[PDB]
């Protein structure tokens, strides 16, 4: 079980760093208004 | 809107629709009481048999109500609504292309801005 | 603008990626065709390319940094696998540590 | 003195002497992979080169797209050949010219194809050519590509595999079609042509302006405790306009107790098409007498096959709901 | 064709002011899909007349009446930008802009329109 638990987190991880700009947070875009 | 309406009813066959209604001033009259563009409107002489068109007394205004507050939904021009109609039937693809083209440059001349 | 990127990533995310994998290599080449059995997948054309394809459509960076990127993770990929057949000194394959 | 350029020739000059020879690829993909110590430019643009993904496109697609002129297949054409192939699962008609008029059209101002609704004609009580304009318009979430519709069994169900045009799951098309290839009377396989394609534009305007289910869509399309249960949507009182219903088929008030699927299924249409404009069943029976001089395919079939002769065909119907539900909206007049 | 260059030139102004383009051209040889060419001459002329009265807050139709009533002519917009008939005191185009911001002031000190 833990191989399947590691390469499902490794594969989870890359996609968050493949985005980078969330660091699972939201870095880059925040308190912003309109109208 | 009266006066309008007589000046457009004059006469057809017997003396106007040979000189055109005199199309450069009566059609203006058409545009001036919508405080609009006497230039595009005269597209409507793609249809209705070499008339301006005008003497079709309610559906040409009828029509150019929505086209007004269409021109102002968007940026684009009556003349590239009729392609939008043209394109329905199986047309030739280069038009389509084309369109999808002049419609996206259109967007980008107001952006995430607003501009025109 | 905002929505005219959607087509930006869409024109690599598919017609570029697919076209290039069949036509490139199974009709056209003496290119890959030599090695017609090596890819399958997306992971294969990672590898074999170099190039972090299909991902990462709000990142910037310097140009520099892919060329570096490339050559970085091909002197990894050479020690971290020995297809192709080449082989590294015991000195070489002590200094990885650099 | 030391610079991201020491950095990269201390590994650049470095893999050079990585000499093993023969018939292994490693230079050999190195060199199809065609980069060199000069690429462009100087190394003082490091402050410019900032850029993104973009830079990616050119290395994949400026080699690929050579594969015509190398294989001697075309040249004078400028891309789009990649536009125009299917076996090897190719997705054709991708190019943005397709996509855009979908997308780009709604992103401003939400407008989408409804826009053939619009003009140049005085009233929707127009002839049917006009409906068939704008029904195949809400189809479209793709192009003329619809003229499309082991192997030779397999390339038959690639019609459904090829869903990819529309945000819809696996389970969806067989509960979308069995339907409407029921109430077409046809025997063959031909029963996927464009006659039945047109029903999946009503799908997709009623779930964008109403937010409808695949379900209910294709569901439309002694005893006197159920007799008066049916009354939990609209109140049982209306079942004096149900009697005047089931001479469609045979019943009675208390007769009907058969509850046969000819009747209900036209009891789910006369209860449900009326509520998405807010009607209630007296002003629904308004609309229709007023439109049609009858009971306008409520009570009756769907019209499916009689829409195949043109007979005042129920898909025309919502339109025409809707289009008096926006001028009965605009004016302070009521449907009585 | 390069209608999509002539088009995409809209970006700045919308493209259905181009009815005005036409006339300007005259200054070199050109015609609406023969203009394709975009020569310098040309192109900074447009450049001039997308620019100068933006200023203002003029529309193109607003800058043409300034251009008109102020010169009888283009005022230099469409035209090169004057300089060696600066040279001469021929209208030069020195002087437009500083007219252009004093009828920019008197006619937002006073509530009409250019039309």
């Amino acid at each position: 079980n833990e191989l399947r638990g590691l390469w499902d987190r490794i594969e989870n991880r890359i996609y968050n760093l493949r985005h980078n700009l969330t660091l699972d947070g939201k870095e880059i875009n925040m308190d912003l208004y309109d109208s | 809107i009266h006066e309008y309406l007589e000046f457009a009813n004059i006469k057809k066959t017997e003396a106007e629709k040979t000189l055109v209604d005199n199309s450069e001033k009566c059609a203006e009259l058409l545009a001036e009481i919508l405080a609009w563009d006497a230039g595009e409107i005269l597209k409507a002489a793609s249809l209705l048999g070499l008339n301006p068109p005008q003497a079709t007394n309610v559906f040409e205004i009828d029509w150019i109500r929505r086209l007004q507050t269409l021109s102002e939904k968007t940026m684009i021009s009556t003349e590239y609504l009729w392609q939008m109609g043209d394109l329905t039937e199986n047309s030739e693809f280069s038009l389509k292309e084309g369109v999808g083209e002049a419609v996206m440059a259109a967007l980008k001349a107001q952006g995430d801005s607003d501009n025109v | 603008m905002s929505n005219s990127i959607e087509a930006k990533l869409q024109e690599d995310l598919r017609d570029a990626l697919v076209d290039y994998y069949l036509g490139q290599i199974v009709p056209n080449s003496k290119d890959f065709t030599n090695l017609r059995s090596t890819i399958k997948n997306v992971d294969d054309l990672y590898d074999h390319l170099l190039l972090d394809t299909q991902v990462s459509a709000k990142v910037i960076t310097s140009r520099l940094s892919l060329v570096t990127q490339s050559v970085q993770q091909y002197i990894n990929r050479i020690a971290l696998n020995l297809e192709p057949g080449l082989s590294i000194n015991q000195q070489e394959a002590t200094d990885w540590e650099e | 003195l030391d610079s991201p350029a020491s950095y990269l020739l201390d590994l650049y000059k470095f893999i050079q002497s990585v000499e093993l020879d023969g018939s292994n690829q490693a230079r050999k993909l190195e060199t199809r992979r065609a980069d060199i110590p000069k690429l462009s430019l100087d190394n003082d643009a490091l402050y410019k080169e900032v850029t993104a993904l973009s830079i990616v496109n050119d290395v994949l697609s400026g080699s690929a797209r050579e594969y015509i002129d190398q294989s001697g297949q075309a040249d004078k054409a400028v891309n789009q050949i990649l536009g125009d192939t299917h076996f090897p699962f190719t997705l054709p008609y991708s190019l943005p010219t397709q996509q855009i008029n979908k997308g780009l059209g709604a992103s401003n101002i939400e407008l989408g194809t409804v826009i053939q609704r619009v003009d140049p004609q005085f009233s929707w009580n127009t002839t049917q050519e006009k409906y068939n304009q704008v029904l195949l318009a809400y189809t479209q979430l793709s192009s003329e590509q619809i003229a499309l519709l082991n192997f030779r069994l397999e390339r038959l169900n690639r019609f459904i595999r090829l869903q990819r045009w529309l945000d819809l799951p696996s389970h969806q098309l067989d509960l979308l079609l069995t339907s409407v290839m029921q109430a077409d009377a046809d025997n063959s396989q031909q029963e996927i042509t464009e006659p039945v394609l047109k029903s999946l534009g009503l799908f997709r305007h009623l779930n964008l302006q109403y937010k409808i289910t695949p379900e209910i869509f294709s569901s439309w399309l002694a005893k006197s405790v159920k007799q008066l249960c049916a009354g939990l949507n609209i109140s049982a009182v209306t079942f004096q306009f149900i009697a005047p219903l089931v001479q469609s088929a045979l019943g009675l008030e208390a007769g009907t107790l058969v509850r046969s699927f000819e009747v209900v299924s036209s009891l789910y249409r006369l209860v449900s098409i009326p509520q998405t404009f807010g009607l209630s069943t007296e002003d629904g029976l308004i609309l229709m007498n007023i439109l049609t001089d009858e009971m306008g395919y409520l009570a009756k079939q769907p019209a499916f096959d009689d829409k195949q002769t043109q007979d005042k065909d129920f898909l025309s119907i919502i339109l025409k709901m809707e289009a008096l539900s926006a001028w009965l909206t605009k004016n302070n007049l009521t449907p009585a």
